[PDB]
C-alpha cells in the first residue's frame, strides 16, 4: 500500500502517512414519535344503515393517521378491484382532503361507477369525472341485505332530464312531466313516477345480489400533507456506531445518554462548533447523545526496501485497548487484515505502535516516532 | 385613552428550537426594537348605571406581527379577532379562552360584534355576566375548523399586589400562526419593569391568510378600572391593552449555562452596541 | 483530510472528488512539510550543546544567588521557579492527547500532532546550558568545557567591555547585592503586567481561531439548496443535483485552500522569529558580544535562558553607568 | 470594503453574497493588521532615543 | 437587473460575484508577501542604525 500510494517500486528509509481508517456503522435506526389519532375507515364500513344507490351516503376525511392495512381480513372481498394506481403500495402517499361515499348495487351494475360510463346507474343518478384518481371496493351483502317477502328498503332513479355532472347529488320527489300534456302531480297516463323500488329478494342469487361498495376521491395537488403514512419506528442500541433518523435528522456516530437539562419545547442541542450533539425521543421521550465514533490515520514505518520487507505500523490518536487487532471485515475500513496484529502492541502518547517491541537502551534518534519515541531497524 | 410610551427593553423570544450553552450566537430576524414607542390603547364604557355609548374600540393595523402586553382581572380580553377585512373572503381567526379551552374555528363572519351590554354589569355589585356569549355572530362563507387547548391562565396569587402582565408575539411567516407568550406576575404595579424574559412557542398552523387586520372585542358584560382624561401629545393614559410593532433586525443574545436566554444586545441602536 | 472534511461520507461526493484529480495530494505535501519543519526549528534552536551538564550538588558562588533560575528539584517537573510562572501564565486550549467542548470537534477530519521533543528534554537542555554558562563560562561553546571560578569570570567579563578588574575584585559584595535585588524583582516585573507574554499568547491564538472558522465554513448553503448533502440527495434527483454537488465541493475546496495558504506565510514568519533566535543564543549567550543593543540595553554581560510554551525567554544581565562629573580636558 | 466593490449599491447583490460565509470578515483582518505592522515599522527604526 | 428576471439573474450574479471575489482574493495575497519583504529590510534597516 506504500508503494501504491507513491507511484515507485523502491521506498527509502522513513515513515509515511499511507491513508486513514474508520469504523463503519453496523445497525440503522429510525426513531419516529408516536402514532395516535388513527383515521376513521372501520367506522365508515362497520355499519348496517347503508343508503341506496340513487342517494349514497358520503363521508369527509381530514388530518388523521391512515393505515390502509386493517380492513383486509374485516370483509371477504370478493371484488378488490381499485384505480389503476398501485394497489400494493399505498401506504406512501400523502394527500390533503380524503372525500368518500358508499352504497350498495346490483350485480350486474359492478363496473358501471367508472369514469365515462353510462347506463340508468350512470347518468341519471351519477356520472364519474374522467381524471377521477379514486378506489372502488365492493362486497357481497346478499346474506344480510335480502328479506323473505321483500327489502324494500332502498330505491332507485330511472327519468331525469339530462345526465349529471360529476360531484353532484339529484335528489328530488318531483313527477315526470311526460310528453306534452302538463302532467301536474296527478301521475295518471303521459306521467310517470322517475323513482322505482329496489327490494332484495333470498332467490336472487347470480345477477341480482346486492354488493354493498365504498369509493374514497384522491385529490393530489401542490398543498401540505394532511392525510399521511403510519411511519413505522425502530428499536435502539447503546454503544455502537450506527445510524439515525431521529425527526429527520441524518447522521451517524456511537450514541450514549444525555447529561445536561434541556427545555420543555428545545429538540437537538449544537455547540460553539456548529454540530449537534444531543437529541429527543428515541422511544416515548428523553434526552439521548451522539458522538462522532473512532477514526484515524496510518503510518507505515520501513527501512529501505533495498535492505528489508518488515514494516511497523502505527495508529493514530486510537486507545490500544480499543484499537481494532481485529481489524475485521466490514466494520473496519483497512482491507488488508493479514497482519498479525498481536503479541507486539505498545501504548504511545501519538498513538498505538504494532510490530515492535519498547527497549531499555538508548541511542539517537533515526525514524522520529514522535513525544520522544523513535524507531530503528537493529540486530537482535 | 391613546398614549405613548418607551418601549424600554423588551420582547424577546427564542428564534429556533435548537438548545445552546454558554454562547453569543447572533441571529437575523423580526424583533420589537429596543426603546421605541408602545401605544396604549383604552376602552372606557362604565358609568353610573346608565348606558352612555363608549363609541370605543377604534380601527388598529396589523404590520408583520404585533407584541401585545395585558394586565387583565382574569378574562377581560378574551375576545382576539385577526383578518384581512374581518367582512368577507377574510377567513378572520376567531380565538377564544375563558379559563378552559380555546376555539381556533377559521371563518368568514360579518362580525361578532353583539356585546349586549346589561345595564345592571357595574361591578361592584352585580356582574352577572353568566352565560353572556352570542359569539361568532351570523357567518359569511367557510368550510375549515381547527380546535384547541387553553392557552392564557392566569395564576392568580389571591391578591391584587400581583397584577401578571401577559405578554404575546403574534407573526405569520409563511402560514404557521405562533403565539410566543410568557406568564409572569412578577410585577406590583409598575408598568413595563426593566429585565429581561424570553417567549416560549405554543402552536403553528397554516392558514394562508394575509393578516392585515388587528382587532379585540373585550368582556363589555363586566367593565370598570377604566379611566380617562384630555390625554394628548406623547404623554401616559390608562389603558390596560398595550400595541407594539415589529421589524426585520439583527440581534446577539446570549444563552445562559443551563440554556435560557439571559441577555441581549441589538446591533444598530448605538454605535456602542 | 480531505475525504472527511469535504466529505460526509457519502460515495457520491467522493466520486465527483476524485474527478478533480490531485488537489489533495498537493495539499497534504505542504502540510507534512510544515510541520517537518516546526519539528526541526526547535531541535536547531536548544540543541546547541553535544554533552549533558549537571549543577555541582553544592550551591554557593560568592553571593551570586541563582536559586530562581536553576532548577528546583522539589516539583515534580524539574522546573525552576520562573519556568512555572512562565507556564501558569500561559493559557492553553488544545494539546492534543487522546482528547477524541472548547476543543473536541476539531476531529472533523483535522488533526494535531505531538512535537518531537517533549517539554521535558527541553528542561534538560535549559539546565545543562546554564550549568555549562555558570560554572565554565564561554569556553564550553568551542572545545571541551573548563572550569573556572564565577570571580574570575565576571573580573573577565568587566575586561571585555574596557573596565579593569580591581573594580569587580573591590566592589563585589555591591555588584552581588544588586544583581540579587534585580533578579528578584524580575519575577515581580513579569508578574506585574499582563501584555508581557503578548506574542507568545498571539501565537496559541491566532492558529487555534484559524481552526475555528475553518469548521464554520462547513454549514455554509454556497449558493446551494442546503448546507446538508445528505438533504440534498434525498429531496432532489440524482440527474441534476451534482451542480448543487459540484458548487458545494468547489466552495470547501477553495475554502481549504486559503486555510493552507495563510499557514505557509505564518511558518514563514515563525521561521525567520526561530532564526533569529538562534542566532541570539549562539552569540549572547556562548560567549559575549560587541554589538549594541542585540544583546540587552547597555553594555552585555551575561545571557541566561528559560523555556516557554512555544517559545523561548533571555534574561540580559547588563551594564549601566551612573551620575557623572564635569572634568576640563587637553 | 466588499459590499462597496462587489455588489454596488444593490441590496439583492449584498442579500446573495451573504450565503458565501465569512470571506470578507477575514478580507479585513489581513488588511487591518499590515497596516499595524506598517504603523510600527516606522516607530522601531527611528524611537531608539 | 433591470433587463433580466430574477430566476436567471440569480445564475449571472452567482458568476459575477465568484470571479470578483477571485479577482480581490489575490491583492491581498501579493499584499502580505510585500509586506513581509518590506518588514525584512525594515528590520536589517533598524539594525544597521
Ligand atoms: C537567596 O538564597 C537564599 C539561600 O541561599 C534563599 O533563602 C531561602 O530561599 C527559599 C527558596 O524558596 C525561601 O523559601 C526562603 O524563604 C529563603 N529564606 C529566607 C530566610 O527568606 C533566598 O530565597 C534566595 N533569594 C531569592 C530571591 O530567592
Ligand atoms: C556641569 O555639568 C552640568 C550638567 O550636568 C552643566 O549644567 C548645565 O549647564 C548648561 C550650560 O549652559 C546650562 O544651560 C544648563 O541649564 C545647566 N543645567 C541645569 C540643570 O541648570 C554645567 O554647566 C556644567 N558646568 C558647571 C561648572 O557646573
Ligand atoms: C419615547 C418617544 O420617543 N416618544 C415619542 C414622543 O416623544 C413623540 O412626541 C411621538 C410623536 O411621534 O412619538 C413617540
Ligand atoms: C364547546 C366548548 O368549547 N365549550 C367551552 C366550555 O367548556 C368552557 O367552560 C367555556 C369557558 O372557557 O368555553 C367554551
Ligand atoms: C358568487 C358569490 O359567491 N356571491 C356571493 C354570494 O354567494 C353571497 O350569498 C353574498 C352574500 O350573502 O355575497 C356574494
Ligand atoms: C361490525 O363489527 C362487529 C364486531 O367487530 C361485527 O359483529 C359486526 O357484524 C360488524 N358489522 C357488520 C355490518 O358486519
Ligand atoms: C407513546 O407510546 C409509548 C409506547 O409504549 C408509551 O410511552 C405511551 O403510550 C405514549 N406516550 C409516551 C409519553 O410515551
Ligand atoms: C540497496 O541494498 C542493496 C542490498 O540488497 C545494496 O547492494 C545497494 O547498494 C543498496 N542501494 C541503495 C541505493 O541503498
Ligand atoms: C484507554 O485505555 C486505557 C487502558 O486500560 C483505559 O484505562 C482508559 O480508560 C481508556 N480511555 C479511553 C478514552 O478509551
Ligand atoms: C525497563 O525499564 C522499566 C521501567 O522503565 C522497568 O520496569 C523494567 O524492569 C526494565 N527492564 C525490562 C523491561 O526488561
Ligand atoms: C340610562 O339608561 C337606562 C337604561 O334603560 C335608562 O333606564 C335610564 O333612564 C337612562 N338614563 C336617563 C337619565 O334617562
Ligand atoms: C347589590 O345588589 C342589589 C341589586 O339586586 C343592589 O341594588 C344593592 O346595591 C346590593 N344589594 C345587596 C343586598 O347586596
Ligand atoms: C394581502 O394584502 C392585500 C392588501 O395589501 C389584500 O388586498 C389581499 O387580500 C391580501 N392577500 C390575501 C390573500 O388576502
Ligand atoms: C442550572 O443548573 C444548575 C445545576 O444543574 C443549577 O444549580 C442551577 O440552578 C440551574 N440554573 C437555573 C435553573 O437557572
Amino acid at each position: 500500500e506504500t508503494k501504491c500510494t507513491l507511484k515507485s517500486f523502491t521506498v527509502e528509509k522513513g515513515i509515511y502517512q499511507t491513508s486513514n481508517f474508520r469504523v463503519q456503522p453496523t445497525e440503522s435506526i429510525v426513531r419516529f414519535p408516536n402514532i395516535t389519532n388513527l383515521c376513521p375507515f372501520h367506522e365508515v364500513f362497520n355499519a348496517t344503515r347503508f343508503a341506496s344507490v340513487y342517494a349514497w351516503n358520503r363521508k369527509r376525511i381530514s388530518n388523521c393517521v391512515a393505515d390502509y392495512s386493517v380492513l383486509y381480513n374485516f370483509a371477504p372481498f370478493f371484488a378488490f378491484k381499485c384505480y389503476g394506481v398501485s394497489p400494493t403500495k399505498l401506504n406512501d402517499l400523502c394527500f390533503t382532503n380524503v372525500y368518500a361515499d358508499s352504497f350498495v348495487i346490483r350485480g350486474n351494475e359492478v363496473s358501471q361507477i367508472a369514469p365515462g360510463q353510462t347506463g340508468n346507474i350512470a347518468d341519471y343518478n351519477y356520472k364519474l369525472p374522467d381524471d377521477f384518481t379514486g378506489c372502488v371496493i365492493a362486497w357481497n351483502s346478499n346474506k344480510l341485505d335480502s328479506k323473505v317477502s321483500g327489502n324494500y328498503n332502498y330505491l332507485y332513479r330511472l327519468f331525469r332530464k339530462s345526465k349529471l355532472k360529476p360531484f353532484e347529488r339529484d335528489i328530488s320527489t318531483e313527477i315526470y312531466q311526460a310528453g306534452n300534456k302538463p302532467c301536474n302531480g296527478v301521475a295518471g297516463f303521459n306521467c310517470y313516477f322517475p323513482l322505482q323500488s329496489y327490494g332484495f329478494r333470498p332467490t336472487y342469487g347470480v345477477g341480482h345480489q346486492p354488493y354493498r361498495v365504498v369509493v374514497l376521491s384522491f385529490e393530489l395537488l401542490h398543498a401540505p400533507a394532511t392525510v399521511c403514512g403510519p411511519k413505522k419506528s425502530t428499536n435502539l442500541v447503546k454503544n455502537k456506531c450506527v445510524n439515525f433518523n431521529f425527526n429527520g435528522l441524518t447522521g451517524t456516530g456511537v450514541l450514549t445518554e444525555s447529561n445536561k437539562k434541556f427545555l420543555p419545547f428545545q429538540q437537538f442541542g449544537r455547540d460553539i462548533a456548529d454540530t449537534t450533539d444531543a437529541v429527543r425521543d428515541p422511544q416515548t421521550l428523553e434526552i439521548l447523545d451522539i458522538t462522532p465514533c473512532s477514526f484515524g490515520g496510518v503510518s507505515v514505518i520501513t527501512p529501505g526496501t533495498n535492505t528489508s520487507n518488515q514494516v511497523a505500523v502505527l495508529y493514530q490518536g486510537v486507545n490500544c485497548t480499543e484499537v481494532p487487532v481485529a481489524i475485521h471485515a466490514d466494520q473496519l475500513t483497512p482491507t488488508w487484515r493479514v497482519y498479525s496484529t498481536g503479541s507486539n502492541v505498545f501504548q504511545t502518547r501519538a498513538g498505538c505502535l504494532i510490530g515492535a517491541e519498547y527497549v531499555n537502551n538508548s541511542y539517537e534518534c533515526d525514524i522520529p516516532i514522535g513525544a520522544g519515541i523513535c524507531a530503528s531497524y537493529q540486530t537482535q | 385613552t391613546q398614549s405613548y410610551t418607551n418601549s424600554f427593553t423588551r420582547g424577546v423570544y427564542y428564534p429556533d428550537k435548537v438548545f445552546r450553552s454558554s454562547v453569543l450566537h447572533s441571529t437575523q430576524d423580526l424583533f420589537l426594537p429596543f426603546f421605541s414607542n408602545v401605544t396604549w390603547f383604552h376602552a372606557i364604557h362604565v358609568s353610573g348605571t346608565n348606558g352612555t355609548k363608549r363609541f370605543d374600540n377604534p380601527v388598529l393595523p396589523f404590520n408583520d406581527g404585533v407584541y401585545f402586553a395585558s394586565t387583565e382581572k382574569s378574562n377581560i380580553i378574551r375576545g382576539w379577532i385577526f383578518g384581512t377585512t374581518l367582512d368577507s373572503k377574510t377567513q378572520s381567526l376567531l380565538i377564544v379562552n375563558n379559563a378552559t379551552n380555546v376555539v381556533i374555528k377559521v371563518c368568514e363572519f360579518q362580525f361578532c360584534n353583539d356585546p349586549f351590554l346589561d345595564v345592571y354589569y357595574h361591578e361592584n355589585n352585580k356582574s352577572r355576566m353568566e352565560s353572556e356569549l352570542r359569539v361568532y355572530s351570523s357567518a359569511n362563507n367557510c368550510t375549515f375548523e381547527y380546535v384547541s387547548q387553553p392557552f392564557l391562565m392566569d395564576l392568580e396569587g389571591k391578591q391584587g399586589n400581583f397584577k401578571n402582565l401577559r405578554e404575546f408575539v403574534f407573526k405569520n411567516i409563511d402560514g404557521y400562526f405562533k403565539i410566543y407568550s410568557k406568564h409572569t406576575p412578577v410585577n406590583l404595579g409598575r408598568d413595563l419593569p426593566q429585565g429581561f424574559s424570553a417567549l416560549e412557542p405554543l402552536v403553528d398552523l397554516p392558514i394562508g391568510i394575509n393578516i392585515t387586520r388587528f382587532q379585540t372585542l373585550l368582556a363589555l358584560h363586566r367593565s370598570y378600572l377604566t379611566p380617562g382624561d384630555s390625554s394628548s401629545s406623547w404623554t401616559a393614559g390608562a389603558a390596560a391593552y398595550y400595541v407594539g410593532y415589529l421589524q426585520p433586525r439583527t440581534f446577539l443574545l446570549k444563552y445562559n449555562e443551563n440554556g435560557t436566554i439571559t441577555d441581549a444586545v441589538d446591533c444598530a441602536l448605538d454605535p456602542l452596541s | 483530510d480531505c475525504t472527511m472534511y469535504i466529505c460526509g461520507d457519502s460515495t457520491e461526493c467522493s466520486n465527483l472528488l476524485l474527478q478533480y484529480g490531485s488537489f489533495c495530494t498537493q495539499l497534504k505535501r505542504a502540510l507534512t512539510g510544515i510541520a517537518v519543519e516546526q519539528d526541526k526549528n526547535t531541535q536547531e534552536v536548544f540543541a546547541q550543546v553535544k554533552q549533558i551538564y549537571k549543577t555541582p550538588p553544592i550551591k554557593y558562588f560568592g553571593g551570586f544567588n541563582f536559586s530562581q533560575i536553576l532548577p528546583d528539584p522539589s516539583k515534580p517537573s524539574k522546573r525552576s521557579p520562573i519556568e512555572d510562572l512562565l507556564f501558569n501564565k500561559v493559557t492553553l486550549a488544545d494539546a492534543g492527547f487522546i482528547k477524541q467542548l472548547i476543543c473536541a470537534q476539531k476531529f472533523n477530519g483535522l488533526t494535531v500532532l505531538p512535537p518531537l521533543l517533549t517539554d521535558e528534554m527541553i528542561a534538560q537542555y535549559t539546565s545543562a546550558l546554564l550549568a555549562g554558562t555558570i560554572t565554565s563560562g564561554w569556553t564550553f561553546g568551542a572545545g571541551p568545557a573548563l572550569q573556572i571560578p564565577f570571580p574570575m569570570q565576571m573580573a573577565y567579563r568587566f575586561n571585555g567591555i574596557g573596565v579593569t578588574q580591581n573594580v569587580l575584585y573591590e566592589n563585589q559584595k555591591l555588584i552581588a547585592n544588586q544583581f540579587n535585588s534585580a533578579i528578584g524583582k524580575i519575577q515581580d516585573s513579569l508578574s506585574s503586567t499582563p501584555s508581557a507574554l503578548g506574542k507568545l499568547q498571539d501565537v496559541v491564538n491566532h492558529n487555534a481561531q484559524a481552526l475555528n472558522t475553518l469548521v464554520k465554513q462547513l454549514s455554509s448553503k454556497f449558493g446551494a439548496i442546503s448546507s446538508v448533502l445528505n438533504d440534498i440527495l434525498s429531496r432532489l434527483d440524482p440527474p441534476e443535483a451534482e451542480v448543487q454537488i459540484d458548487r458545494l465541493i468547489t466552495g470547501r475546496l477553495q475554502s481549504l485552500q486559503t486555510y493552507v495558504t495563510q499557514q505557509l506565510i505564518r511558518a514563514a514568519e515563525i521561521r525567520a522569529s526561530a532564526n533569529l533566535a538562534a542566532t541570539k543564543m549562539s552569540e549572547c549567550v556562548l560567549g559575549q558580544s560587541k554589538r549594541v543593543d542585540f544583546c540587552g540595553k547597555g553594555y552585555h554581560l551575561m545571557s541566561f535562558p528559560q523555556s516557554a510554551p512555544h517559545g523561548v525567554v533571555f534574561l540580559h544581565v547588563t551594564y549601566v553607568p551612573a551620575q557623572e562629573k564635569n572634568f576640563t580636558t587637553a
